[PDB]
């Protein structure tokens, strides 16, 4: 209810629009008490389309698509959910 | 940066045998993706890098079946398994898990060979450079091994040398063979109070040197 | 196929200024990130510059922070690199990187306060016996390196022995050994051909029998 | 609380994430009794991180910037639709 | 420099297909839609295929829909234009555009039966003032275009390159040039021309009679 | 597709006097934001299009204060202050509000000119073309104004029709002048049968006609 994001089963996903480094992107939401979206939960649900090409805690970016990539994810800057619980 | 440690410095293997190289980490290169992202690069003198392995052990297209990469955390290893001609480059192991990629110091893969003696050849100095005030003599001795050899100038069987400049090639990647240029330099003056030019070359191949010489006069 | 190409590059007075190219083409310049990397005269190799994937972050290590900007161009696909207070640890070949898997094919930067010299070319030919005969063409005093060498305009390329230039005081020396048969030489005029880029020197010289 | 989208200030944005040109946007939400979200409405507040580059009411996609060389009556865009809630 | 440039575009016959290229350059081809404009005979302007931005959408109208295909190429930033079941009435200059603001240069596609013919090239020369006219008479070709030069270029102001002309499946167009006495015979004027859907190339100097 | 229609097909204006094009569309072209999307593209012959003046009335980079834009829902008009020689081509209005992008008719710009008369210029065949067996005789006919023109072909003193193919360039883009090709064919041995071949251009700048003959003797 006073969640400034996405509100989803008692959890608040916060948007960053910096684009960073997994490693920074981790490092901001552990420093906000805060751990990045799993590629489990947030798939196959409503979520999905704000979150596709986003930080995933596993390393990997979101994706609907799981194909078999030309450039190493560890290199690459993208913007970031910082997920906590609501109620 | 995290520090990659490639050894050894300098790998000197026949061909026909298996060589190895290793490669060291100051962090694990596991990405919290379950990946390794650790690559092997090759480079030919007067060329550009060129990737032989990435992912620890997957072999890029063209890559030969003898190249095989191992290893997980911090410590990985490059095996060719049988050295062969064209091998000759630098390797590098590159890490890519951390920000910023990172290199190791190099792997200079020198082949070797059976025994072969140099092909040497004299020079005068040319007419163009007596017009302009000095004078070079060069002497090349080409398609050797090994690397070790010793080049002697002499001006009217004497040694001489100062003004000596040794210049060898980068190995063959078709017959792996060496080849060096010694060029001897004088002014137009001193090369005209003398007669005899010797270039004495010294090699593992025989006891006696290869003697090649000319006459200043005599032409 | 992925193509890069770099440009610029050249002698510089230390503490001077230059601007590198990198022309890219083949993949959509904006969804990779490129790395500039050089190649020390030691021959190790070093990250210069990143700029990411998106062009939105830009990185430098601390060697060369300060001093180093990467530029962009989203209309020619070109990227740039604008370097200053050029050290003497700033010497060697400049590739641009697409990932371990594409580099481009380097471009040659010294920082030597040494001026440019154009090269002397002399022919070696034979003094005044076998089937086999050997030519020489020697490439003396010059700054800085590369020098180009060919014979017969590119034409033969086979038992050629291009020897790896070396200084001796501001001033390096280059030699090249070519072996034919002797029906082909004196019947074919051989030519070498040397070209310095750096001084806009390009001369050929034919090898005439004493 | 059953708002699957953006919730704010008594108004529920649902995300169509299939590209349409304004025309086709702006049917498509008042198929479903809603309209594009208003400029004024999103910028200055969090939904403007979620919403730039999507379509706005007035047929220009909602930017942080007042700019240009194209001719958006021309282009696709994604688009929110905003049904009042509460 | 935004650039745009059409490729393919020969002669096809009622029913056969033919693929059409845009090439592109100074700007991000994905951040902008494109649209196919092409040119009739009667020289009315008519789209026939929107590419969106980002590539996401694709459009086309009444006529061309079912054979007109719109393909791209994000690695070498090219446009494609697929048509097949091609109609007599799709002949004429087709045109990318990005916007209405560039346009490429255009490219030609005829849809006729009638067969590919090489045209024949004659010089003029006077009959044995201070000015001299001197033409060219390509003759008997099919289809347009031909391209005509005056000493590869060189020669260009006072040149009156005529418009082709039907007679009966066949082509023909003249070109005159206009120089002094004393360029012409002093320094010799060449006629270029080149017909590309027949592979002809002839050059044909102007001698005096 | 929403309809646009031009008013008038052509116009032909002299230099130094005002001109004007309309456009009417079947809808409104007011778009959603305040803005209204109608262009004015011309086009020269042998060019690709180029836009003058796009939302109305905004002119683009480079085009002169003479042409102006105007309108407002369905009605548009395009005024030339003062025509001018390169101003010569079709104009089309466009619409770029509702997809997709549709085109009005076009309007041709025929400049009007002070009279000049022909240069007329007559050519034998080519030996070439004899060779193959057939002969054409080529009159060119250039820089005149206006574009109207009689050319006759005579024939040891009598009118030939048959195998007469003409053409007019476009009017020049410089000069304001259109210029002509007539072309008279035969077959070899029909040429040969006479030796009297005029060319008779009668233009309103002369009340004699320009005659340009030639004998098929005088080589």
């Amino acid at each position: 209810e006073s969640c400034n994001g996405l509100y989803y089963q008692g959890s608040c996903y916060i948007l960053h629009s910096d684009y960073q480094m997994f490693s920074d992107a981790a490092a901001n939401c552990t420093a906000e008490s805060s751990t990045l979206p799993n590629k489990s939960d947030v798939m196959i649900t409503w979520l999905i389309d704000y979150v596709e090409d986003t930080w995933g805690s596993d390393g990997n970016p979101i994706t609907k698509t799981t194909s078999d990539q030309d450039s190493d994810v560890s290199q690459e800057v993208r913007k970031y959910f910082c997920v906590k619980t609501m109620n | 940066d995290v520090v990659m440690t490639q050894t050894p410095l300098t790998l000197s293997v026949t061909i026909g045998q298996p060589a190895s190289i290793s490669c060291k980490s100051s962090q694990s290169l596991l990405y919290s993706n379950g990946k390794t992202y650790l690559n092997w690069l090759l480079q030919r003198p007067g060329q550009s890098p060129k990737r032989l392995i990435y992912l620890v052990s997957k072999l890029d297209s063209g890559v030969p079946d003898r190249f095989t990469g191992s290893g997980s955390g911090t410590d990985f290893t490059l095996k060719i398994s049988r050295v062969e001609a064209e091998d000759l480059g630098i390797y590098y192991c590159v890490q890519g898990t951390h920000f910023p990629y990172t290199f190791g110091g190099g792997t200079k893969l020198e082949i070797k060979r059976a025994d072969a003696a140099p092909t040497v050849s004299i020079f005068p100095p040319s007419s163009e450079q007596l017009t302009s005030g000095g004078a070079s003599v060069v002497c090349f001795l080409n398609n050797f091994y090994p690397k070790d050899i010793n080049v002697k100038w002499k001006i009217d069987g004497s040694e001489r040398q100062n003004g000596v400049l040794n210049s060898w090639t980068d190995q063959d990647s078709k017959d792996s063979t060496y080849s060096m240029s010694s060029t001897l330099t004088l002014t137009k003056d001193e090369y005209e109070r003398h007669n005899s030019y010797t270039c004495e070359a010294t090699h593992k191949t025989s006891t006696s040197p290869i003697v090649k010489s000319f006459n200043r006069n005599e032409c | 196929e992925v193509k890069l190409v770099e440009s610029g590059g050249g002698l510089v007075q230390p503490g001077g200024s230059l601007k590198l190219s990198c022309a890219t083409s083949g993949f959509t310049f904006s969804d990779y990130y490129i790395y500039w990397v050089r190649q020390t005269p030691e021959k190790r190799l070093e990250w210069v510059a990143y700029i990411s994937n998106g062009g939105y972050k830009t990185y430098y290590p601390d060697t060369v922070k300060g001093r180093f900007t990467i530029s962009r161009d989203n209309a020619k696909n070109i990227l740039y690199l604008q370097m200053s207070r050029l050290k003497s640890e700033d010497t060697g070949i400049y590739y641009c990187a697409r990932g371990m898997d594409y580099w481009g094919q380097g471009t040659s930067v010294t920082v030597s306060s040494a001026k440019t010299t154009a090269p002397s070319v002399y022919p070696l030919a034979p003094v005044c016996t076998g089937s086999s005969v050997t030519l020489g063409c020697l490439v003396k005093g010059y700054f800085p390196e590369p020098v180009t060498l060919t014979w017969n305009s590119g034409s033969l390329s086979s038992g050629v022995h291009t020897f790896p230039a070396v200084l001796q005081s501001d001033l390096y020396t280059l030699s090249s050994s070519v072996t034919v048969t002797s029906s082909t030489w004196p019947s074919q005029s051989i030519t070498c051909n040397v070209a310095h880029p750096a001084s806009s020197t390009k001369v050929d010289k034919k090898i005439e029998p004493r």
